[PDB]
């Protein structure tokens, strides 16, 4: 990874001498049935990644953009239900948080839902962004329901005008997917089978054993996904219902839009720290319905998204290494006390 | 040959001219440079330059 | 269709770029293409076979991705990829050859098979890539409506037809005149015989000629032409016109007098060669017309005029002739030629399974009576399945 | 030995891409897979030659790399890498002749050379690289135990053999029946003759028969068959069997009846053919049967009665024939063709260098001995030989 | 030049690569190489055409760059792309066709049209890329001065000739003895014919001899050597060598005996094979010579001893002869062959558009005139315009 | 496949090292191996039979593990164990039996059932172990295309064939000469005579020759070659050549004189004895030539001189003959020998189920039958059939 340095400067004498750190995988396949303990361990593994996981830089004066913002909002403009979009705030925080958040969960492979907020569509278009990178793989299925359900209704279908009939879900294999089969315009269409795919291909086996889930060149820093979700969003700009709704509606997405040439920095961004990151961990990782979840407040997703300039942060050396070190120690814990372990009971029988 | 020191100071450096440097070999450099006059001939044949 | 086409150039610079050792990025651009491909397919379902002695046999889809991670490509990463990709080839194998046996008189152009006819669909169409494969090309360039083109060595374009024509002769046959020809593939041979050796001729010159009609037009044809048609240069015992005796052919060769050759279109000369033998181009042409003479030799030596009476019984036969090859040539529809595989793998994956005779084809896909009627019918069916033997022949051979 | 193949297609698509302008992002993809290679390099040691004419040339690595900088190429870096890959192409020369000469009984199939032998190491295996060049295609899948095949337009299968056989025959050889024929590359040509013009023979019919056995099967066969064998169809003289004396041989043709044409695999009749000239489809077949008979003309001219009378002396000889072309076929095992140089550079390169003569390929590379005796041995040694005069064409020629 | 080139791989990769429902990304490396391109054009304009019957239409430039719509291609975007594309299309013909037609004796191997000139300016050069077609790869080979080489399939050495050689003769050619032969394209057909059998020769043996020298040196010959020359195995009646008359060829054919053929080079013997039918390697030549001899049966059955008497006159005339084919070969310099199109393709342009003849060419670019005077000018216009009618057919057939 | 052959080893390894008594210890590494099967198969479902009279069978999953607690083994433990052994050994017959009677000539080598085609599967592959049984050691080595080969004692490489060949016959039968011999297993003998005592044969010694072409090559082959063929030394009445009638030989022995035995391989002679009885080493071969000579004794005593008159009735018949056993050789096929039960094994299978004659072996494994034709499908199936037949015995005898 050329953007680091690497250098020695110490000799060694051929007295030097060190003790194998013995890294034997799983052995013991608690992923199949002690749901108990591996929620205890994914809550550990992440907050472990928050700890580790940059803080970000130079975002753009909280109030400046709020304040663009109700310009192009018009906020109080009929609609009851006022004040609910810009609760938004703290974003100085709110996206280091979502920013944060969002990895560890990926490593830590934990899996987690949303503080929705039907109202505040926004929050919503926002959400679309989120499917559009993060593997939906790991999002219990349900807060996915919430979260596009509330897309497709509120959104699409009625201000593109297709189906009117608002959509009707029982419980079938992926409502936010079938959406496709029946809708006419490509750009929306592609957006559909990417984001119901993009399954954070399941398949690796690197530097020596280590399934770490991987993810789309393509997403990576291919980007365009961003490009082509915008492209999409391009041309979502029609009748049906009152007007204060698609002015509103349409303006946000716009702010989606321009920010795109942005947006697009945010990929790159994630894309090299997890793909980063993740390379320093020993204990394999198989995707699990984890027990308990994790809430995530469109309201930073939001912040993070519109909200990130030409800033440009990564992983501190040192900052990785203590990273190794830790999964490292744990790990020769693990496999070492089952070693212990076992040699006793076995004793014991005999 | 050459070496583009704008781009190493960016890239980082591979060894590549530690190497060089190390085993000497004919080499130059390029961009902007401090130049220094020196003058009692002497430091010539001392080589200092080296 | 397209679509069809892919999946092989995906499955072959597959089966060939991805190997123990390479770099991720020299296949970064391709390994995407492919994960895209088990996506919309997964969750569909498939039937091929069904006809004649072709086995039924349905697929399914369940595949995962691929790891996009690694730097390098370890022997392990392969192995469960080929895994994956066994499974497509034994699946387009059946699906071509299922599509390569239907025809259809109505519809001939487009696809037959319950198995592609699914495939046109709209939401597969996700898969299209690289079309550099000369037949692609052209099936694409002619859906567009624009000029095509194909390349053939030795093409096959003149049925098979041996025959003659006495332009004088009696029930003796013993003084005959007239020509005989064998056209076959790219090639004709053509000889005119005079047993008189135009002793009452005006000029003492007999004036023969043959004319060949092709049932397409050949463009950028490189063509041999020499004298003398070696196959007729020998005695015969041939059998009359009517079938009732046989008559004896005694032949003794001069060297074709006056030779003309014209390559026509539509009636009017584009080419045309007056003794030139060697290499010759005939640019544009669905039309050969061979003239020649036999002109009786003015001074002869004691031995040759011995072979030349004034009187019958005629016991040498003068003859006079030429040969044609056609070595190359282009045609905007496809042909049967000396190098490409396309006929003999329609014919043999139709015999292997022995599948019937269909409205469209002459029984076994016989050459010579497919281009005798050659069909706007029998074309369109013939491009589909010639393209499909091309795409199948970049991964089974 | 795969990697061996990426060494050049990293050459070819290098001095092919590589050109001064060129904008970087079209090899970028490329610039990587070549760096890669010089690392794994540098630091070995090679040496190729050392057998009969051949020079013994030494090689040492230690090279820099390319600069990555620029949007476009300036002539400058060009000449740069042009003088590194001058060292690599007359290196691989040197690595192809060397392991293009020696021959194994034992492992025919495994690498020779001192040069190759460090190469299959697994060290060096991180080259790997794009292999859609045909025959590297099929060196692969048959490594791993699948199923093969190749492409040959006038495929060289029949041994070189030009022969005949007396079905009766008297010391005067007066009145002999028999067959002659040469079959020989991609062709046969047989005629059966009878000096009695079957006069005593049932049916006045007299019965030939060629049988030719491949020594590889070949299938998508496509075929000419044409009534006569020109070859057969002029006066001769000719030895007797013994060798003692000279017959004479003096054709008139008629045309064969009742031909079949039986392409057969493994004793049943795969594809039969009755009586049909021009291009036929032989789908896979290990022999070719073709079967036709002199039928006495039941009504004769004058001319044509006077060539055969109730008794002897016989003085025109009744004679029948086919000709018979592979045009184009495939074939699981690789052969010698029209088209391809494979055969020519393997044996160039021998005969240029002085090459002893080996344990397992016939003196002078000779295709009829070789082919004649193709024992797995020598097929093995020659798609080793052959695969390496391929990947030596992508570069030099 | 090379500029041209790419232009065309450009547009083939584009009307091949660019289809509605590839992903980007699979393009993205491509996409880029092209909008470079309608840069540095737009604003230049074109002067094509303007001699014989060829056009003088003028092309401008004024376009806007491509798109990126992510995640494969809507249909929409193509058509606008496809529309661009057919502009370019349209012009490289006429560019092609405009380059294709003249000729220069002093610099014959650089630009001539006004077109072209103002490519080889540095501005342009910035487009050049993947020079991987057969044709442009020697192109520049030949540029930096090294090994080319091209492959042809039956090679088109030999300019036709066809002919004979009276060693003894008389008045009454009633006892000749002496060679007469074909020589066309890749293939020699040589007889040698003693009326008296050898009766007074020494040893009963007459020598034969025929040597035919190639204006271009041929290396990695595959050949197939044949005993007979079917051709001169036929009655003949020919005229004398003055004109004068008519002479009686009336053969009957014996074995060659001891046969030899030597491929020579600059007069040394690089190949030799004795008595070798079938197929042979001629691994470096520039001459061809092929010895053969008639030897009197020494044991003749009595229809044969009847045909050779010992004194005239001498009714059947003793011949043995060899035919050679030269199937494949590679040449340094272009050439035609029975495959490529290239031939076919410049001649075909100047025929219709009406081109006169110039300076450098024969009349029709007659094969035989051109290989037979195969100055250093003819072969530079050659490949000049043979890299061009490739280039061409990259997208128009 | 491989799968399979674990299955068994396991088993084996299983009801070997399994027993009242013994420490843990020595199992540990075993106990494993065993569990991590039951797991794989638990919840897979099978079904075997249903070919002829072979009863169909389904089987199901569903066991407990091992106590991997234990010190030493107890004899309730075993009980345990050996009733879930029972379950798999009765299995594992069933699954034997069920592709050891399917054949299939496209693709003979892979599994048939639908029992095996299930093993294959990648999710069973989990249970590879210990492949040191020299059958399976070599169907790896072939599926990685590497140098094979097994070992045999008497091995069956002859055809059964028993005749003769007269070289010297007359109606009477009372003066011949010719050759009779037995070619059967590893055995040949043969006896050449001459009913005149080479009278009048030149030198008065004539000369025999006996070639037998093996179907395969074999090498290190240990061989007896003893002289006088004992088969071949006693009073006979024969039939005919013609089966018209019977002839009379009344032989008498003399040492053949001047015996040659010639080992070539492809035509090279690889080994040579001269008169060398005993113990002989051939190497490497495909044929084998065997001459010898019968020469009339110089110096008679009264008693052998009354055998051997200047005049007929010759009533004593000279005879020489010569006896070679090969002992034991390897060969890289699979061949029925001497000492395994492969090909009992399945033969037996077959017959007991009363399994129809299939499309690749001849009727009833019929050994001659199928080693005259030893086709590449009939030898894939054999070994495929030969390796399922090892597995079995290792368990069921
Ligand atoms: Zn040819």
């Amino acid at each position: 990874d050329v953007n680091y340095i690497l250098n020695m400067d110490r000799n060694l004498p051929s007295t030097a001498r060190y003790i194998r750190p013995n890294l034997l995988q799983d052995r013991l396949n608690l992923h199949d049935n002690f749901e108990s303990l591996w929620d205890t361990i994914t809550t550990s593994n992440y907050i472990l990644a928050r700890s580790v996981v940059p803080d970000l830089k130079e975002l753009v004066s909280t109030e400046a953009q709020i304040q663009k913002m109700s310009q192009d909002l018009q906020l109080e403009a009929l609609t009851i239900q006022s004040e609910t979009q810009f609760l938004t705030g703290i974003n100085s925080q709110a996206a280091n948080d979502c920013f944060k958040t969002l990895i560890a969960a990926m490593l830590s492979q934990r899996t987690m839902s949303l503080d929705f907020v039907t109202t505040n569509y926004m929050s919503l278009i926002s959400g679309m962004w989120l499917l559009t990178v993060v593997p939906n793989d790991m999002f219990i299925r349900e807060s996915l329901v919430a979260c596009q359900l509330a897309i497709v209704n509120t959104i699409i279908y009625p201000a593109f005008g297709m189906q009117r009939m608002h959509y009707r879900n029982g419980d079938p294999q992926t409502p936010f997917q079938i959406a496709e089969q029946q809708i006419q315009n490509f750009q929306v269409a592609n957006w559909l089978h990417f984001v119901n795919n993009n399954q954070f291909r399941q398949v690796v086996i690197d530097g020596v054993l280590n399934q770490v889930l991987n993810d789309n060149i393509r997403d990576g820093h291919v980007i365009n996904q961003l490009m082509e979700a915008l492209m999409q969003l391009s041309r979502q700009q029609f009748p049906t219902m009152p007007v204060d709704y698609k002015r509103s509606i349409q303006r946000g997405i716009l702010l989606l839009s321009n920010r795109l040439g942005q947006l697009v920095d945010l990929t790159r961004l994630l894309a090299y720290n997890y793909e980063t990151l993740m390379a320093c961990v020993t204990m394999n990782m198989q995707h699990v319905q984890t027990l308990t979840t994790e809430k995530l407040q469109l309201t930073s997703v939001t912040s993070l998204c519109m909200l990130i300039g030409n800033a440009t942060v990564i992983p501190s050396p040192q900052t990785l290494f203590h990273y190794y070190n830790v999964n490292v120690n744990f790990h020769s814990n693990y496999n070492e006390r089952i070693n212990d372990a076992v040699a006793i009971i076995t004793a014991a029988n005999r | 040959q050459q070496i583009n020191l704008e781009e190493l100071m960016r890239t980082g450096d591979y060894a590549q001219i530690t190497n060089m440097l190390l085993n000497n070999q004919p080499v130059a450099l390029v961009g902007a440079l401090p130049f220094v006059t020196d003058s009692s001939v002497i430091s010539l044949i001392a080589k200092l330059d080296a | 269709m397209d679509v069809l086409y892919s999946l092989s150039k995906t499955l072959k610079d597959a089966r060939d770029k991805i190997v123990e050792g390479t770099l991720y990025s020299n296949v970064s651009d391709l390994i995407q293409q492919f994960n895209q491909m088990i996506i919309t397919m997964n969750g569909n379902e498939f039937q091929t076979g069904g006809i004649g002695n072709l086995p039924i046999r349905n697929w399914n889809f369940d595949f995962g991705l691929l790891g996009t991670t690694l730097l390098n490509l370890d022997a392990n990463y392969v192995e469960t990829a080929r895994n994956t990709i066994d499974y497509f080839v034994d699946f387009v194998d059946n699906v071509c050859m299922d599509e390569m046996v239907r025809e259809s008189q109505r519809n001939g152009i487009a696809p037959q098979s319950d198995s592609l006819i699914k495939l046109s669909g709209i939401k597969f169409k996700r898969i299209n890539f690289d079309n550099s494969s000369e037949y692609i090309e052209n099936w694409n360039l002619q859906n567009r409506r624009q000029r095509t083109g194909f390349t053939f060595h030795k093409p096959n374009i003149f049925p098979y037809s041996a025959s003659f024509t006495l332009n004088r002769s009696q029930p003796a046959h013993d003084n005959l005149m007239g020509t005989m020809w064998l056209n076959a593939g790219s090639e004709i041979q053509v000889a005119g015989f005079d047993y008189s050796c135009a002793i009452n001729a005006p000029a003492n010159t007999q004036q023969f000629e043959h004319i060949v009609q092709l049932r397409r037009v050949l463009t950028t044809a490189t063509i041999t032409l020499l004298p003398d048609a070696e196959r007729f240069s020998f005695p015969r015992v041939i059998t009359s016109a009517d079938g009732a005796t046989t008559w004896y052919f005694n032949p003794v060769i001069l060297r074709p007098n006056n030779v003309e050759i014209e390559f026509l279109l539509n009636g009017q000369i584009i080419n045309t060669y007056q003794a030139r033998f060697g290499t010759i181009i005939a640019r544009n042409f669905d039309t050969i017309r061979l003239s020649f003479q036999l002109m009786r030799p003015p001074n002869m030596t004691p031995a040759v005029a011995a072979l030349f009476p004034n009187a019958q019984p005629f016991e040498h036969h003068a003859t006079v002739g030429l040969t044609l090859r056609i070595e190359s040539a282009v045609c905007e529809s496809v042909l049967a030629d000396a190098s490409e595989t396309m006929l003999a793998n329609v014919t043999s994956v139709r015999q292997e399974y022995a599948i019937p005779v269909g409205p469209v084809f002459p029984p076994g896909m016989n050459w010579t009576d497919l281009i005798t009627n050659y069909s706007p019918s029998r074309e369109d069916n013939l491009q589909r399945v010639f393209t499909v033997a091309s795409i199948r022949s970049m991964l089974v051979k």
